[PDB]
């Protein structure tokens, strides 16, 4: 994930 | 919804070549893109996620780059197994959306089709119909045309044509062409001719049979 | 390994319901990840239909919202697609897939045709000629797809080309050629084996010389 972001998890799906 | 525009739609390349497939999104997706690989006629394998991360056991020749709305899948030094289909997918906004795909095909030396022609079976003739089948097999490159003649006269209508994906063993293509007539019309004529036109020759390859023979 | 497999009808009538099952093995659908339905249209365009998460939350493509339901059975480790009021526009190959870090796991895909056309069993015709020799089989007059076709019960696979089926007037035609070295056939028999599950049809057509 870009320097403006972090990996999160929503509903079991990882997303930046 | 987010539009994913994927380029190129198809590419012809050699072994050892380097290619980039690109996806442009209609909105910023913040690297929430995956790349999928598909063998034609089969299913999918995840290659890359979050734009750049390789899945387990994907070789270092696959790389991902991009940010914002523009991303690329690069395959450095193409291997034989790599000449398949590829798709991007965005999961940054619902609903999730896909690129239109890219087909990769491998370059190969020219080969002329092997042409075979087949009369209707006696079994089919009991039904009141008659089909004449022609295979144009194992040719390269992909562009070919087929033409039917009935007693010398071209026949366009009532023919069905189908072709294969590039062969995994010799990198060729194949085509089947089926002309269907009523048994009555079939029995009104004598000769049945399939002609294959291909870059490998200035003259058609012709296969024919006569009913009076 | 995590494995996904779709099952369900090959044919659904317009305005009826399309219902598929995805059977999951090797990972529990209650442990993590979202459990998706995706379809690929004729022409290869892909659409995301929706998912049920490991925690039972559903998310659906808005285009399908009025017609779609995704459910599961945690005792069987299975999740389900229901699509109502279908039209010919719903003809596609349906996939189940896992979303977690990208899309790492996929079922094999299953073709579903939506049509009011009648299920019809194929006619299987021998193709015999009037260094090498080519033979074939013509499978005509059936509906719906798919058919499966092998030669010599799967024992003969090299030199075979099985062509995509063509639809005309609500009936399919499919052909397959097989090329072998001369003077093998007919002493060594060549038989095309054709299955059409939708009409419970199975035919073995031994290719006779003309």
């Amino acid at each position: 994930c870009g320097a403006d972001s972090y990996e999160m998890e929503e509903d079991g799906v990882r997303k930046c | 919804d987010i539009l994913m525009t994927q380029s190129p739609v198809s590419m012809s390349l050699s072994l050892g070549d380097t290619v980039s497939i690109t996806c442009h999104s209609s909105q910023d997706i913040s690297s929430n893109i995956g790349w999928l690989q598909q063998a034609p006629g089969k299913s999918f394998k995840g290659l890359i996620y979050h734009g750049t991360n390789l899945e387990d056991g994907v070789p270092g020749r696959f790389s991902g780059s991009g940010s914002g709305a523009d991303y690329s899948l690069t395959i450095s030094s193409l291997s034989s197994e790599d000449f398949v289909d590829y798709y991007c997918v965005q999961y940054g906004q619902f609903p999730w959306t896909f690129g239109g795909g890219t087909s990769l095909e491998i370059k190969r030396a020219d080969a002329a089709p092997t042409v075979s022609i087949f009369p209707p079976s006696t079994e089919q003739l009991t039904s009141g119909g008659a089909s004449v089948v022609c295979f144009l097999n194992n040719f390269y490159p992909k562009d070919i045309n087929v033409k039917w003649k009935i007693d010398g006269s071209e026949r366009q209508n009532g023919v069905l044509n189908s072709w294969t994906d590039q062969d995994s063993k010799d990198s060729t293509y194949s085509m089947s062409s089926t002309l269907t007539l009523t048994k009555d019309e079939y029995e009104r004529h004598n000769s049945y001719t399939c002609e294959a036109t291909h870059k490998t020759s200035s003259t058609p390859i012709v296969k024919s049979f006569n009913r009076n023979e | 390994d995590v494995q996904l497999q779709e099952s369900g009808p090959a044919l659904v009538k317009p305005s009826q319901s399309l219902s598929l099952t995805c059977t999951v093995t090797g990972y529990s659908i209650t442990s993590d990840y979202a459990w998706n339905w995706i379809r690929q249209f004729p022409g290869n365009k892909l659409e995301w239909m929706g998912y049920i998460s490991y925690s039972a939350n559903t998310r659906y493509n808005p285009s399908l919202k009025s017609r779609i339901s995704i459910t599961r059975d945690t005792s069987k480790n299975q999740f389900f697609l229901q699509l109502n009021s279908v039209t010919v526009e719903d003809t596609a190959t349906y996939y189940c897939a896992t979303a977690g870090r990208g899309f790492p796991y996929w079922g094999q895909g299953t073709l579903v045709t939506v049509s009011a056309a009648k299920t019809t069993a194929p006619s299987v015709y021998p193709l015999a000629p009037v260094s090498s020799v080519t033979l074939g089989c013509l499978v005509k007059g059936y509906f719906p797809e798919p058919v499966t076709l092998t030669w010599n019960s799967g024992s003969l696979s090299s030199g075979v080309h099985t062509f995509p089926a063509v639809l005309q007037s609500d009936l399919y035609t499919l052909s397959s050629s097989v090329t072998v070295t001369s003077s093998t056939w007919p002493s060594q028999s060549i038989t095309c084996n054709v299955a059409h599950p939708a009409s419970s049809t199975k035919v073995d057509k031994k290719i006779e010389p003309r």
